[PDB]
RNA sequence: AUGGUUUGGCACCUCGAUGUCGGCUCGUCGCAUCCUGGGGCUGGAGCAGGUCCCAAGGGUUGGGCUGUUCGCCCAUUAAAGCGGCACGCGAGCUGGGUUUAGAACGUCGUGAGACAGUUCGGUCUCUAUCCGCCGCGCGCGUCAGAAGCUUGAGGAAACCUGUCCCUAGUACGAGAGGACCGGGACGGACGAACCUCUGGUAUACCAGUUGUCCCACCAGGGGCACGGCUGGAUAGCCACGUUCGGACAGGAUAACCGCUGAAAGCAUCUAAGCGGGAAACCUCUUCCAAGACCAGGCUUCUCACCCUCUAGGAGGGAUAAGGCCCCCCGCAGACCACGGGAUUGAUAGACCAGACCUGGAAGCCUAGUAAUAGGUGCAGGGAACUGGCACUAACCGGCCGAAAACUUAC
């Protein structure tokens, strides 16, 4: 998606990648996750385009998330459960909820999850 | 929708004949030479094509006389009356660049069969 | 460079007064039925209980 | 775009193979010389037989450039080599024949001698 | 006398003249403009023409702005601004309510287009004044973009009000003259302007008829 | 006779420290003016000069040799001005020279050593307190609280110039040569705005490919090696790119040209007067500007409700118009500010479609022993741009914020 505008999130591009990356993979796997707000903020749309291949299921969009996941069980149930349960919902699967801040250096904390209504 | 383009549409010119980068094309091309008209035809190879609509610009690439000349047109110029597309080439890119370094022998292009 | 004089009383109390912390601002939510103070910013957290609240 | 110090390539059979720019013409403190354009060159390689000599000071005009240059018509013109055409006080040519092909440039700025005998002008 | 206008940059384009040339025209969405107030010398001591431009919902104007606009008899618009013409005479041609659309230029006048420039943000003096800055190589020593000398040596040992220096840069109101209107797209109420004008695509411009070619 | 721009003289100034020449960067001022501008006489026929007045608005090039200032030279140019400001500018830069310690040559001294004689080499430290300057905010004020649009006292920016074509090969001139004035086009340098074109960049784009490890394996991919290296690369920023600018006009003037005429019966551009007269001056162009304390003007909006001490004023509370904070954001931005949206919503993301970039995806089939090639197929992939779409987030929300009175005139 659209690129940071400002320097990257890890201190460099690559870390930055492995970073959405492990974000990715880690909230797919558990539901929701609690991490610096500015990481949600960037994490939305890589997360939002990685359900949207989820969602039209081929091996295509299969090479194109393990492309970027590298976790095996967590495409699988991408594709198996979060594809199909997004069938119907045009964009908008992750919603970011702002929490306390944090107590070692006052970051701004937020939770970024998958919608779960309908 | 690309807001610019109910006015690029009144400007826009038809009949453009379809052509990718390395065809071998003559440009017809009029000129002025002492407030008279004549037809000058460029013949060459299209190594580039610029997408942007009215601005779209295609290049062709000549050898005359040893010296290499490149002349970019713009495709909906109306100096430009008329274009044939005589050859049909084979490439694996958008944009032929690598052939500024060519010469003779090595400068030539595979022709779609 | 170094400062070439000692500051006075009244020009380092005027411009240490503009080292200060703003409060910042509350309204209030119903958790678990007691009515408490929560930043509009943790609003949303508050109501679907997210924030720790002592 | 040519300035000082820039060598170019001749175009023509006066026995000089390449010159050094010295002054570009046409205004104080001028920069860049196009196609068209009058410049200050010395001569750097001379053919043995050649009538000019290495060293020798002498007046030439740009007719191929390398950096495109714009057309009123909205297209552009490259060439592969920066080409100059040894002239004399009265536009023109020192030599008899022209070799390599020329821009229209030099029709406007009345150097119709080089343009009539240059194999094509483009 | 001197006309204007309100109108939106949308964008710029490429056309062809009658000798097929190439133009770089902008883009001026000269919309319909209306007049509110009318300025007069034995009113306000000075004569100018308030236009307003723009169309916004009527809950987003604040009490004081609708009440003007009510008043004036019109429907409140986005952006209002003032002509400042130069007698009465110049100024009895305008009434409240009355609609100005593109129309009023022609083919081939020369317009004066007024807009704030784009934002350059903290712009250093190699940017914001165009200093040359110190050589990059022959042991300068973290110099190669800092502007050098100030003043010099005492006497006024001081910095002389107005030396240009790094700071703040665009952002201000900007005027570029004698713009040749290409064609005016009456159907449109679209400008074509050959040339640059400032700000950027959406902002507000004023064309106003060329002060020194008119 | 001026000047302290040159070498001088004095030593009042600092040895419990004032960087010593050139160069770079950045200036500001004077006119004793190099060009452009206005005139006079010409030992001025015209051209072109000579010389002298007025004139400081702008401009006043790039190189070779030398550490150089200076100077000579090479190309140009309208011209390549002279000077002041610690011979401006090292808490801005350089260390080439001078000016430590090493070493050598010539000369001097028996010797240690020495030479405003020569040559090679030789640490340039600092987090800005105050004034100053460039930008940006907070607070209060402008006699109720606010909001739109502005007038402008005052100030700043800009001010350059060339060639060619008609008038005209005329005037003048033995001929050669050679115009005044007025119109037009194209340029050089500089400045501003902008990104349609050209070109540069491109650390979440597309493709190729090397070494290696991994996804069990083939296939397909992934991590690292400067984004591993290459070929392209939309947006944004930008110039090498595009467009535009220096004006026109008026007033008062300088040198000067004058009209009308005294003192001084004539004369006299003058002591009364009245006129022409320049890139200088005031307007004119662009911009800032009511903290312009004479704190302005035209309008519009709210235009009210309590409690307390003692009723004199004051204090406190709650409000209206409106603003801010929290939230979604920007091509606005260090922070702040500015601008837009906030469910009565297209502000951002996602989704769909288009534009554009890349260049023909995976899988399958076919041909080939294989490398590989063809079809399915303008394929697949994708950021900035455009249009739809409330799917996600702009929230069942907090803080501020409106009137002593009197005099005179009508």
């Amino acid at each position: 998606p659209k690129p940071t505008k400002g320097p990257r999130l890890g201190g460099s591009s690559s870390h930055q990648s492995a970073l959405l990356a492990n974000l990715a993979t880690s909230l797919f796997e558990h539901g929701r996750i609690k991490t610096t707000e500015p990481k949600a903020r960037a994490l939305r749309p890589y997360a939002e385009k990685l359900i949207t291949h989820a969602k039209k299921g081929a091996l295509h969009n299969r090479r194109e998330v393990m492309k970027k996941i590298r976790d095996k069980d967590v495409v699988h149930t991408l594709f198996a459960e979060i594809g199909p349960f997004y069938a119907d919902r045009n964009g908008g699967y992750t919603r970011i909820i702002k929490v306390e801040n944090r107590k070692g250096d006052n970051a701004p904390m937020a939770v970024i999850e998958l919608v779960r209504e309908k | 929708m690309n807001t610019l383009d109910f006015v690029d549409q009144a400007s826009l010119r038809d009949d453009i004949p379809t052509f990718s980068p390395g065809d071998t094309v003559n440009v017809h091309v009029k000129v002025i030479e002492g407030s008279k008209e004549r037809i000058q035809v460029f013949k060459g190879v299209v190594i580039r094509r610029q997408g942007g609509g009215i601005s779209e610009t295609f290049t062709v690439r000549k050898e005359s006389y040893g010296v290499g000349v490149e002349r970019t047109f713009p495709v909906h110029s109306p100096n430009i009356d008329h274009i044939d597309v005589l050859t049909r080439g084979d490439v694996r890119r958008a944009k032929l660049y690598y052939l500024r370094e060519l010469r003779g022998k090595k400068a030539k292009i595979k022709e779609k069969r | 460079a170094v400062p070439k004089r000692r500051m006075s009383r009244a020009n380092t109390r005027s411009r240490r007064a503009q080292w200060k912390a703003e409060a910042p601002g509350l309204v209030t939510v119903s958790v678990a039925g007691q009515q408490r103070k929560v930043p509009r910013r943790l609003l949303k957290a508050a109501r679907l209980g997210l924030v720790d609240l002592d | 775009m040519i300035q000082q110090e820039s060598r170019l390539k001749v175009a023509d059979n006066t026995g000089a193979k390449e010159i050094l720019c010295i002054r570009v013409l046409g205004g104080s403190s001028r920069r860049y010389a196009g196609i068209g354009d009058v410049i200050v060159a010395t001569v750097k390689d001379a053919i043995p037989g050649g009538n000019v000599k290495r060293g020798d000071v002498v007046k030439a005009v740009v007719v191929r450039t390398v950096k495109e240059r714009r057309r009123a018509d909205g297209s552009y013109i490259k060439f592969d080599e920066n080409a100059a055409v040894i002239i004399k006080n009265d536009n023109d040519p020192r030599g008899t024949r022209i070799f390599g092909p020329v821009g229209r440039e030099l029709r406007e700025k009345k150097f119709m001698k080089i343009v009539s005998l240059a194999p094509e002008v483009l | 006398a001197r006309k204007g206008i309100l109108g939106t940059k949308l964008g710029m384009t490429q056309v062809f003249d009658e000798n097929n040339k190439v133009v770089p025209v902008t883009v001026v969405k000269a919309g319909p403009n209306v007049v509110t107030r009318i300025r007069t010398t034995e009113r306000d001591g000075y004569s100018a023409v308030q236009l307003a431009y723009g169309e916004i919902s009527p809950r987003k104007v604040i009490k004081p702005v609708a009440g003007q606009f009510a008043a004036a008899g019109v429907n409140p618009r986005r952006h209002v601004a003032e002509l400042r013409l130069d007698d009465e005479a110049a100024v009895a041609e305008y009434e409240v309510g009355q609609e100005l659309t593109a129309e009023i230029f022609s083919d081939g006048a020369y317009v004066d287009v007024t807009g704030t420039s784009k934002g350059k943000g903290f712009a250093g003096t190699m940017k914001r004044h165009g200093f040359r800055g110190q050589g990059a190589a022959h042991g300068a020593q973290a110099v190669h973009r800092r502007p050098g000398s100030i003043g010099g040596c005492a006497t006024p040992g001081r910095v002389f009000k107005g030396t240009r220096m790094s700071g703040r840069m665009g952002n201000d109101r900007v005027t570029t003259q004698n713009l040749k209107v290409h064609k005016v797209d009456a159907e449109n109420g679209v400008l074509l302007i050959k040339g640059a004008i400032p700000g950027r695509n959406g902002g507000l411009v004023v064309v106003r008829s060329a002060i020194k070619r008119g």
